[PDB]
DNA sequence: ATCTTCCCTATTTAAATTGCT
DNA sequence: AGCAATTTAAATAGGGAAGAT
């Protein structure tokens, strides 16, 4: 008993999405693509910092990026490769005194309803966060080891039942359950109409710098990998008082709420794995959060 | 006054108001407060009860457990009883206990029953939401009400133990809190503590869906400590869970209808037991005992 | 249990609270109800029969012995039930009381006259600096002087005389020098800077005469001259009255107040300012309202004008009179006759019937309770207590932790809340975990008692929930410091409430040797304000020193010569009660306190050694004290363990003390399992409660509980290295224990911890004493100083351990209770006993216990300072972050068993260490890195 | 008036006051607020409110504005037509900022730049801190901020919610 | 809210004769029809018992529920020959502890385990016999007494059903019954039926010993519907199980002592008092049923 | 009806004073 | 000093009416 965790236990991330590459198209001509590019206007005006008051009277010369849809293509498409991977219980930093512990304890998740609901963040548009807001149409193109699939309105708040999802998750749920991979090349067209100003990820910008940088592969506008990986884990409705799905986390935490669910109520992952470690009985839920986050990995040492 | 009440399917649980129950000419009647007296037909009813004002005398008591009247002492509205006795088979050839009582034991004993009979109090606590519809309440049809409905429905029929129901459980009533705080256009967070109206009016509505879920747990003699999805170390668990079948159907958009218009709680007592008598929500409660102890 | 309420109450109080004794009691006719209840329904009747408003009239009789008497009824004192009371049952040269309100009336009509100079007037509308040059009550204290100085000042017209500034108003009149006093020092006492005053002055006027205005009255002087122009529109009807009323009265008893003595004067006057301060902050406190304007006294929270100085005057007066006449004619509230104290004690609490050896009818009690730990002190104490009739007491006692076991014990046996009432006052954050309802442990603050009739007279209604919790309490299981206040503060009106509450109900004060030696000097001058007014000093330590015990005695006398000679009574002596576990003496003891105390030490040391010796301490020859350690901890594992699993115990002396002993410890090559804790004071909120509560459960063994809270099944050494926060209140059982030596009370207490559960004689050696305290690497001039009655003005001539104490040894309570002065400077328990006469003596001085004259004085508050500690900042931890220079570190990871960890919480570190990082770490807290 | 509800739920993946904003964007764009519908905000204290209030005379339908909001579905709520005796009306006020009232001066004084650059230069500069919402606008090709506080009611709205004159 | 008394620390017990019982002034009172108002001390009533002539409120049940007080009724089934229907109101508004209708119920179903449960009341006869010795009547220790306990103990462990127990029964009481006759020097008869005070006495016990046996359940949430003695002659359930443990130990030596010295049914009422309190009766019936159902 | 609150209602206790022995 | 007469007054008990559940 008192199987104390290793402080250098880590996890590697086994849903690897690659950077989501956008482009404008049109409802029925889907086969040209054109980049959309950021185009980036300048703005003038006088800095005021707390720092230096000295310098307020003149400088600040600021050149603020936005994207937009061309003003003859009325519908955004964006492309990202998924990529899941088996042996989530492998440790890749951790080793096998606590993480052969965790094999032996977290075989009985139900790798069907985690998969499900990654394949369903994928495909209902979990991963399309400010411009699926006011789209008229909502389309979801899935290709997977040579099988296309086609998705239109699913509702994204709620995991509720399609055969479409469900075939995919069934080959997703066979890699995340045991060795290989599986890659879903997910291409969302959603049409928002002419010229339509689109949302990219945003850089990390400093209290000043310039007012908001949009991510820019070769001059194209994409969206992050980890935000995608954010969207991809929204799968978390097994905490106490879940009323949506939160990404997965280690402590259930989101930032943007300025609140953590999981944190501080004996359901954070720790406790959840040094209780399998310990071997107390797991509900199916809980473990399948464990399970989630060995998915999504980092390192758990302490 | 005196109040019918349909509890299984012939028997009536009577309520009696402000009145002085005793022994006339031979046979049980009651003095009112109109100073005119009523009698009562044995054939008819089982279950008798003493609301406010209401005294009864010795002989009185016996010659109604005499004539299978079974009587039990109430707060004010009939649904909020205090003292009673336990159903047997029969009150004076024998003393068993219900087959009802009986089924509901074994039923909860082997593990599989136990587990069936919590996914069929929450199908039952879903079909409540639809049968008992109201009026300033939300729509049940409504889209969003009904993904909640479809959510919890294969939430409870595809898990296999006891806290993933609890936690689906949690998740069905808080989001039917949530909707209705999204119709009344407030920030409710579901704390007893709070002084506001929605959660005080909720709390003692729930405390009057406790006293009904307790009177028909006792009307088929089902006692107070086999709870489903409660613990088996909490006090009275069972009325919990039969209550919980009306309390997001009917206790909670009385409740928040009664914190919008802002009225007082007698008045809404009055409105608890005015929805109890008139969609017989006691003899709701006591089919769903049956059919679920029956199987 | 089979009790008996009867009703004396007029209104329907005889009618509502007859609803609540009726739902518990069947009713007996007449207003009378009798029946059979359980203890806790007695708790219940209690809490529902108070709260239920004022004016209840209820006495209980358990048996024939009186439960409980709501209210001030006087019940009985012999037959219960009286017939009718009117009035004007004694009346007699009452004399000192006639005293106390002339004094009181006079100065308190005089108490504000200097608030009438420009300088106030223009600092209550608020154009100049609100710090006056000299304060209003010398201003006043001028004026009464120059009218005397002019006029006859007891029988005369009054009129304010053109006054100046003067550097002193006390002259040679004894009662006016009373009176300027009493003015001068109604807010606070003036202080002596003066060395050869300090050393010099007794007297109640020649020490009187030495307080000037410079002793701060004069804060920066510039206005004077607008200080002292005064106007005179107090001259109206009733303020000319009652002055002369007063005036007359006081001159109509001052004739008694020569035949005083020097005790009588002091005390008296102390409880003159003590009204006075109760009648000023009373009439302060509460809004009046009308005013006749052209001259004000205080200010509102708006700052607007209000109480006008003639009727503020005159509400002070007789806010006063009454606060004096409530003090000084109160029957008080006591405790319930708890049923489970006065049957007999069994086994080892057999001594307990000791309290059926001592009279119930005395009137002064001065208890010396010597039986050792674990035979149940403090419940005998409240066994003597409850001897006498019921039980009216102020249980002080060092630490919170230990207010809180002797609250669980109270709790437990007998007491409810409704008598009992635990006062920390610092509203700490440890809370029980695990389960709340099934606890039955951690005794809480609601207090649900009784309200006496003395908050009435206190400002504003006393206060909320802390001072009715102090003064209404019949038991006060609290801290120390919210009694020791009652001596005398520095600034302000806290003097007030722990002076009212020592009034009326005894002192229990437990271990008193663990407390510094000005805190001991302040103690003792509680035990004479205690003694001061007839109640009873339990006072309850084994390892009483006789000098300590002698001064505590020295202190109750002088009080019951106060009290004796304050009601006119012959003063046949104090009822001394020596006791310990081993049998009880009463005497009557007016003179020769010594030679019966030394025999009852000496009957005591024989009643101790023919019993086998637990504790056999070798003291080491090893130098260096590192590998001492080592070499002790591996010779003890080896000779004392319960089959392989062995449980050390290092006492060292300070923090950076221990963390070295820690780091060796761990760093340590050996084949034993050390597995290393440490026991220090420096921690924060979380982390330090967490490991009171785990060695609390590891270390007790009077049961084989703790083989579960420990791998015993792995021959392991369970070390604990610890600082002096383990030899003090802590009901810990080491194997063994390993003593740095700081002083010899430090090793009877360290004894105290080895084999304190068990019965289990040694066979070899289960101490260890270090030949050398670490300070002596870093100052071999003095090195015992820390922790330890070693100081600049006693040194030991050695530092040796051979030399100043015996290489093998039965350490007990023996060498602490014999007492020796002679060849203190090579031996340790010498220097002990030296120090402890040599501060603690029967002389007057400035901080000492006697204090006489000093007392009108601020010098006892100021140079005797209650938990004199040194500067002492906070550096708070706030959710894992840390405020000041704190930085926290990772310590070595080698052998610890158990660590806590710590989010909130704070550290207490000294300004000496705050220069640098303290660098606290969740294994040991502060340290110098 | 009668006036119906439309809460933004589950708007946390993107903020609250983007669908907020959205919301007004999509009731602009597909008719409602011809001259009569006006809008309200039961919890403006520093963030515009996740409701949205309309409160039209003749009385606004759930079905016509569902239809219209056939896009915020995922994260909209609709309550049924409530009545209200008095709803707290807001109106839209702008800022100016420099180059703008420079431009003005451009084409209304006829002065060159020079000189409308000195008659303003230690002048403007105002600082709106009222709460707001950020609008796509479809004629003008530019998105903005509009900013909102209590006035009086007024019987004619503009075609975003908001009271006139 | 406080702790409220615990029920086993309880005790008043009281019933009440020919009376008006209800709320004067808050106040659980009793009114006869000379215009005596007594009151009863509701916070610590066991129960209160109802004989003929009697009549009591709905306030007077609502805080005698409220403070756990057990009200029945001494006729109806109170002929005590059949002991079918002693009309008996518990106050279950109160959520009582579960765990022992757990452990109670597990035991029950299982037919050895109750039968092993029988065996353990059934030695409960003989303990509370030695527990609860009498000054005024039979010595335990005598060669009777001790043949017949002897004899009681070694029949209960070689008994094989409900049928013989229900035969061992027979013999310990009749016997007994009839031992105390023949040193009481009276040719006595059981008889419910009958007027002597041997039998009239025997009957005031008898509903005593119910209501403490009935407030010993309730205490612990168990029922009466729950019986461990089934026979054709056991009709009245769970509490007379309980109840015939202390009647030839505690009520018939009470009832012999008081019929032979004389005491009128006041005294002997309170003669009931003080040995269910002296020694402590409802917490000792308490724990030792907490060892009946234990696991 | 039951019970509570309050207003009569005067009936009912306790104190107060003071010659008288 | 105890008491008695005798006033004076504060309080206790009860009945009726009205308002709650
Ligand atoms: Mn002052
Ligand atoms: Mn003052």
């Amino acid at each position: 008993t008192k199987l104390k965790a290793p402080a250098v236990l880590a996890y590697s991330r086994k849903i690897n999405p690659t950077n989501a590459l956008m482009f404008a198209v049109n409802w029925s001509d889907r086969d040209n693509t054109t980049a959309v590019m950021v185009g980036t206007k300048t703005v003038a005006g006088t800095q005021s910092v707390r720092g230096n008051p000295n310098d307020a009277d003149k400088g600040n010369i600021q050149t603020v990026n936005f994207a937009n849809l061309p003003h003859n293509k009325n519908t955004l498409l964006v492309k990202y490769n998924v990529k899941f991977v088996g042996d989530v219980f492998k440790a890749e930093l951790g080793g096998g005194e606590y993480s052969n512990t965790l094999q032996t304890a977290l075989e009985n998740t139900d790798f069907g309803t985690l998969a499900y609901r990654y394949v369903y963040n994928i495909a209902a548009g979990r991963t399309l966060w400010r411009n699926r807001v006011g789209a008229e149409s909502i389309e979801t193109v899935i290709t997977v080891n040579d099988q296309t699939f086609t998705f239109s309105d699913l509702l994204v708040n709620e995991f509720d039942e399609d055969v479409d999802v469900a075939e995919i998750a069934d080959m997703v749920a066979g890699v995340l359950s045991g060795e290989g991979f599986v890659t879903l090349k997910v291409e969302h067209y959603m049409l928002l109409g002419e010229g339509s100003e689109v949302f990219p990820s945003q850089e990390f910008v400093e209290n000043s710098k310039l007012s908001k940088q949009l991510f820019d592969l070769n001059g194209q506008a994409a969206m992050h990998d980890q935000k995608i990986g954010n969207a991809i884990r929204t799968i978390d409705t097994w905490y106490e008082d879940a009323t949506t799905p939160i990404a997965v986390e280690p402590y259930g935490s989101v930032v943007r709420n300025g609140v953590a669910y999981r944190a501080g109520n004996k359901t954070d992952l720790f406790t959840l794995m040094d209780g399998a470690v310990n071997g107390k009985s797991l509900t199916e839920e809980d473990q399948m959060f464990v399970t989630a986050n060995l998915i999504r990995g980092g390192v758990f040492g302490g | 006054m005196q109040k019918q009440i349909l509890t299984s399917q012939k028997r009536n649980m009577y309520i009696l108001s402000r009145c002085k129950v005793l022994v006339k000419n031979g046979q049980v009647c009651h003095l009112h407060e109109d100073g005119n007296v009523y009698t009562v037909p044995y054939a008819n009813t089982v279950f008798i009860g003493l609301a406010e004002g209401t005294s009864i005398t010795n002989e009185a008591m016996s010659m109604l457990a005499a004539n299978g009247v079974i009587v039990f002492w109430t707060k004010g509205g009939g649904y909020d009883m205090f003292a009673a006795d336990i159903i047997c088979h029969l009150p004076q050839a024998d003393y068993r206990p219900t087959k009802y009582m009986q089924n509901w034991v074994r039923l909860w004993l082997d593990e599989e029953k136990k587990l069936s009979a919590a996914k069929e109090i929450l199908k039952m606590r879903v079909d409540s939401l639809s049968t008992h519809v109201h009026d300033f309440g939300v729509d049940v049809e409504n889209k969003r009400v009904s993904s909640i409905v479809n959510k919890f429905d294969k939430g409870v029929t595809q898990a296999t133990s006891f806290e993933s129901l609890l936690g689906h459980e949690g998740t069905f009533v808080k989001s039917l809190y949530k909707e209705y705080a999204l119709e009344y256009e407030i920030e409710f967070k579901r704390d007893h503590k709070s002084a506001d109206n929605y959660n005080k009016f909720l709390t003692l509505g729930n405390y009057y869906a406790y006293g009904i879920a307790r009177s028909s747990l006792w009307a088929l003699g089902i006692d107070n400590s086999f709870p489903l999805l409660h613990g088996s170390t909490r006090r009275g668990g069972l009325v919990f869970d039969v209550a919980d079948i009306i309390k997001t159907s009917i206790i909670l958009p009385l409740a928040f209808h009664a914190a919008d218009q802002g009225m007082s709680n007698t008045e809404f007592k009055r409105s608890c037991v005015a929805y109890f008598d008139k969609n017989d929500i006691l003899a709701y409660l006591i089919n769903n005992i049956k059919r679920l102890c029956m199987e | 249990m089979f009790i008996r309420i009867k009703c004396f109450s007029k209104q329907p109080i005889a009618k509502k609270v007859s609803r609540e004794v009726s739902a518990y009691l069947e009713y007996t006719g007449n207003n009378t109800w009798e029946g059979h209840i359980s203890g806790q329904g007695v708790s219940n009747l209690q809490t529902k029969l108070i709260n239920v408003g004022k004016g209840v009239k209820v006495v209980c009789n358990y048996q024939d012995k009186v439960l409980f008497a709501i209210g001030n009824v006087a019940m009985s004192d012999t037959g219960s039930v009286p017939k009718y009371t009117t009035k004007k049952v004694y009346k007699p040269d009452d004399s000192i009381f006639t005293l106390k309100q002339g004094l009181v009336g006079v100065a308190a009509l005089w108490h504000d006259l200097g608030k009438a100079n420009s300088y106030f007037q223009r600092k209550l509308r608020g154009e100049c600096n609100p710090s006056d040059p000299v304060r209003h009550e010398w201003v006043s204290g001028v004026i009464v002087s120059t009218f005397a100085k002019g006029n006859d000042w007891l029988s005369d017209d009054f009129i304010i005389p053109e006054v100046k500034h003067s550097d002193n108003v006390f002259g040679d009149d004894q009662v006016l020098n009373a009176v300027l006093w009493l003015i001068n020092t109604h807010h606070k006492k003036g202080l002596v800077e003066d060395p050869i005053y300090r050393a010099t002055k007794t007297m109640f006027t020649e020490t009187l005469q030495c307080v000037n205005v410079n002793g701060g009255w004069f804060n920066y002087g510039d206005n004077i001259d607008e200080c002292y122009k005064i106007d005179t529109s107090f001259i109206t009807d009733t303020y000319v009255k009652q002055l002369n009323r007063y005036r007359k009265k006081l001159l109509a008893t001052k004739h008694i107040w020569f035949t005083l003595g020097e005790d009588q004067k002091i005390a008296i006057l102390q409880e003159c300012r003590v009204a006075l301060m109760l009648g000023d902050s009373n009439f302060s406190s509460d809004l009046i309202g009308g005013d006749g304007s052209h001259l004000y006294a205080n200010l509102d929270e708006c700052g607007n004008l209000k109480q006008t100085l003639t009727q503020h005057l005159l509400g002070v007066t007789d806010c006063a009179l009454k606060a004096l006449f409530t003090i000084n004619h109160h029957k008080p509230v006591k405790a319930n006759f708890i049923p489970t104290i006065a049957e007999k004690g069994e086994g080892k609490f057999a001594w307990q019937n000791g309290v059926n050896m001592v009279d119930s009818s005395i009137d002064n009690m001065f208890c010396i309770n010597m039986a050792s730990t674990g035979k149940g002190k403090t419940l005998a104490n409240l066994k003597l207590l409850q001897h006498f009739g019921n039980v009216r007491c102020s249980f002080g006692l060092g630490m919170v932790s230990l207010t809180k076991q002797t609250a669980k014990q109270f709790l437990d046996m007998g007491v409810d809340y409704n008598s009992a009432a635990m006062v920390t006052g610092f509203s700490k954050s440890r809370f029980n975990l695990g389960s709340e309802s099934l606890d039955q442990d951690e005794v809480s603050v609601e207090y649900w008692g009784q309200t006496s009739s003395l908050s009435k007279v206190f400002p504003n209604n006393n206060a909320g929930f802390k001072n009715k919790k102090l003064l209404s309490a019949p038991i006060l299981v609290t801290t120390t410091d919210h009694l020791v206040k009652a001596s005398g503060v520095k600034k302000g009106n806290k003097q007030m409430l722990p002076y009212v509450r020592c009034m009326h109900s005894d002192l229990v004060l437990d271990e008193i040797d663990d407390y510094g030696i000005e805190d001991m000097v302040v103690l003792a001058r509680l035990v004479y304000l205690t003694a001061c007014y007839g109640n009873k000093v339990i006072i309850s330590s084994a390892t009483i020193t006789p000098a300590i015990s002698n001064i505590f005695y020295e202190a109750y006398s002088s009080g019951y010569k106060v009290f004796c000679a304050n009601k006119q009574t012959t003063y046949k002596g104090v009822n001394v009660v020596w006791w310990d576990e081993f049998g009880i003496k009463v005497e009557k003891v007016t003179d020769q306190f010594s030679n019966l105390n030394t025999r009852f030490v000496n009957k005591r040391i024989t009643n101790l050694l023919e019993s086998t010796p637990k504790h056999k301490a070798l003291v080491v020859d090893q130098d260096d004290n590192m590998e001492a350690v080592k070499q002790s901890i591996t010779t003890l594992h080896n000779a004392h363990n319960s089959g392989g699993v062995s449980f050390g115990l290092i006492r060292t002396t300070t923090i950076k003390d221990c963390v070295a002993v820690t780091q060796e410890l761990q760093n340590w090559e050996t084949d034993l399992s050390i597995k290393i804790l440490c026991y220090h004071s420096r921690f924060v909120g979380d982390t330090k409660a967490q490991m009171e509560e785990y060695l609390s459960k590891v270390l007790n063994r009077k049961g084989d509980e703790y083989k579960k809270f420990v791998d015993t099944t792995t021959p392991t050494a369970y070390i604990v290295v610890a600082t002096p926060v383990v030899e003090v209140g802590r009901d810990f059982d080491f194997d063994w224990a390993i003593i740095e030596p700081s002083s010899e009370r430090s090793i009877v207490q360290c004894a105290g911890r080895v084999l304190r559960h068990r019965s289990s004689t040694p066979t070899t050696h289960n101490i260890h004493i270090l030949k050398y305290p670490f300070k002596f690497y870093r100052n071999s001039n003095i090195c015992y100083d820390v922790a330890g009655y070693e100081s600049k003005g006693y040194k030991l001539k050695s530092k040796n351990m051979l030399d100043i104490y015996k290489k093998e040894s039965i350490v007990n309570s023996v060498n602490r209770l014999q007492g020796d002065a002679a060849f203190y400077t090579k031996s340790l328990t010498a220097l002990e006993h030296k120090v402890l006469l040599d501060k603690l003596t029967t002389d007057i001085a400035d901080t000492n216990v006697f204090v006489g004259g000093w007392q009108l004085t601020a010098n006892p508050h100021e140079y005797c300072k209650w938990r004199r500690g040194t500067k002492n900042e906070d550096l708070v931890l706030t959710d894992g972050k840390w405020s000041g220079n704190v930085t926290t570190t990772k310590p070595i990871q080698s052998k610890i068993w158990r660590k806590w960890q710590g989010e909130n919480g704070s550290i207490t570190v000294p300004e000496y260490l705050l220069d640098k990082t303290i660098c606290y770490n969740d294994f040991y807290g502060g340290y110098e890195n | 008036y009668n006036t119906i509800s439309i809460t933004v739920v589950d708007a946390d993946d993107v903020g609250v006051n983007f669908v907020v904003s959205k919301v007004l964007s999509t009731l602009h764009n597909k008719g409602i607020f011809n001259g009569e519908v006006g809008v309200t905000f039961p919890r403006m204290d520093k963030n515009v409110g996740d409701i949205i209030t309309l409160f039209s005379k003749t009385g606004v339908d759930r079905k016509v504005l569902t239809s219209t909001l056939n896009t915020l579905t995922d994260f909209i709520h609709i309550g049924k037509p409530k009545e209200a005796d008095k709803v707290k009306t807001y109106r839209k006020v702008d800022t100016k900022s420099k180059g703008k009232l420079i431009r003005r001066c451009i084409k209304r004084k006829g002065v060159s730049a020079e000189t409308a650059e000195s008659l303003y230069g230690n002048y403007k500069g105002e600082k709106c801190k009222l709460p707001y919402i950020v609008v796509n606008s479809k004629s003008t090709g530019q998105r903005f901020s509009m900013f909102l506080e209590e006035c009086e009611n007024s019987e004619k709205f503009n075609s975003y919610g908001l009271c006139i004159v």
